């Protein structure tokens, strides 16, 4: 995705400030989590993958 | 006294549509215009704070 992040707030506009940085650090809070399990998960399903086609070979002879 | 002046100019600015009209009435105070700039936009630009050099 093309990013544009830099936004700009005033003295008197501290409110939208912290809501923009609200919505800056939830994002990355959710693709953190999302990629840090996804890997996790399917190194899980990966390992599992092999030693089922080891033997599924095993089984072939 | 920033910049050793008690008395100040408050800038302000404006965006005049294609076929708009801008008119300017004064009769004191006014630090008119000079140059402007006739923009054509378009995404995939933005402001960046880097210390950073250019190669």
């Amino acid at each position: 995705q093309f990013t544009a992040v830099g936004k700009e707030f005033n003295k008197l506009e501290r409110r939208m400030e912290n809501l923009n940085k609200k919505v800056d650090d939830g994002f990355i809070d959710i693709w953190t989590y999302n990629a840090e399990l996804l890997v996790l998960l399917e190194n899980e399903r990966t390992l599992d993958f092999h030693d089922s086609n080891v033997k599924n070979l095993y089984e072939k002879v | 006294k920033v910049r050793d002046r008690e008395g100040r100019i408050n800038y302000y600015w404006t965006l005049l549509e294609p076929g708009d009209t801008i008119i300017f009435e004064a009769n004191g105070n006014l630090i008119a215009p000079r140059y402007a700039f006739a923009l054509s936009r378009g995404f995939g630009s933005g402001i960046i704070n880097s210390n950073a050099p250019m190669d």
